């Protein structure tokens, strides 16, 4: 795994282009999540 | 350790979990290539995830940011999507679920889009799709996501051409 940048801990990928896109975001210690919810699902197919 | 409790459709714990994951999906540029084609999904079961070692890791973890960083963990609720989410469950994340590959380089991915993390289900940009029928937009088969809470701390923020 990488390190973080010096200073920080994580990073946030900002979008540029695609206005409506979310922004997404980097940890590098397996620490800094819990993995708190299990979904289960299925794609539904556009009528 | 892990236990996994069954949430009602009735509880407002699935009911907020389920929006979220409704809420933000998205178009994707790729045209549907790597997760899909689709609007939103039928949400088949949300559990909730109960791991006292895993949940310790975390905390203690989270104290240290905060202290770090004005008393400001700066947590998130984010989605991860990987073929590993059972191992995670398990044994929690480390850097096997390291995209080494990625934008910004060797961590721990996570979105705010569900249908971000949709994609990553099947593997790298789709992998081969569903393991029964080869299909990354298989309306079928049951496909599963983390809802994560995330401690970001201080963040680099990177413009980036996505
Ligand atoms: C490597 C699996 C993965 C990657 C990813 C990403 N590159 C951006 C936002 C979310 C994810 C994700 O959920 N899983
Ligand atoms: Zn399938």
């Amino acid at each position: 795994m990488a390190h973080s940048p010096p200073g920080h801990h994580s990073v946030t990928g900002r979008p540029s282009v695609n206005g409506l896109a979310l922004a997404e975001y980097v940890i590098y210690r397996g620490e800094q999540a819990y993995p708190e919810y299990l979904i289960t699902y299925q794609i539904m197919r556009p009528e | 350790g892990t236990i996994l409790i069954d949430l009602s459709p009735d509880d407002k714990e699935f009911q907020s979990v389920e929006e979220e994951m409704q809420s933000t999906v998205r178009e994707h540029r790729d045209g549907g290539h790597a997760g899909g084609i689709f609007n939103r999904y039928n949400i088949l079961k949300i559990q909730k995830v109960c791991n006292k070692k895993l949940w310790e890791r975390y905390t203690h973890r989270r104290k240290e940011v905060s202290e770090e960083n004005h008393n400001h963990a700066n947590e998130r609720m984010l989605f991860h999507g990987s073929p590993f989410v059972n191992a995670i469950i398990h044994k929690g994340f480390d850097e096997r679920h390291a995209y080494i590959g990625g934008m910004f380089g060797a961590g721990i991915y996570f979105a705010e889009n569900s249908s971000k993390s949709n994609q990553y289900v099947y593997g790298i940009g789709g992998g081969t799709g569903c393991p029964v029928h080869k299909d990354r937009s298989c309306y079928i088969c049951h496909r599963q996501l983390l809802f994560c809470r995330v401690t970001l701390g201080k963040s680099f923020l990177q413009f980036s051409a996505m």
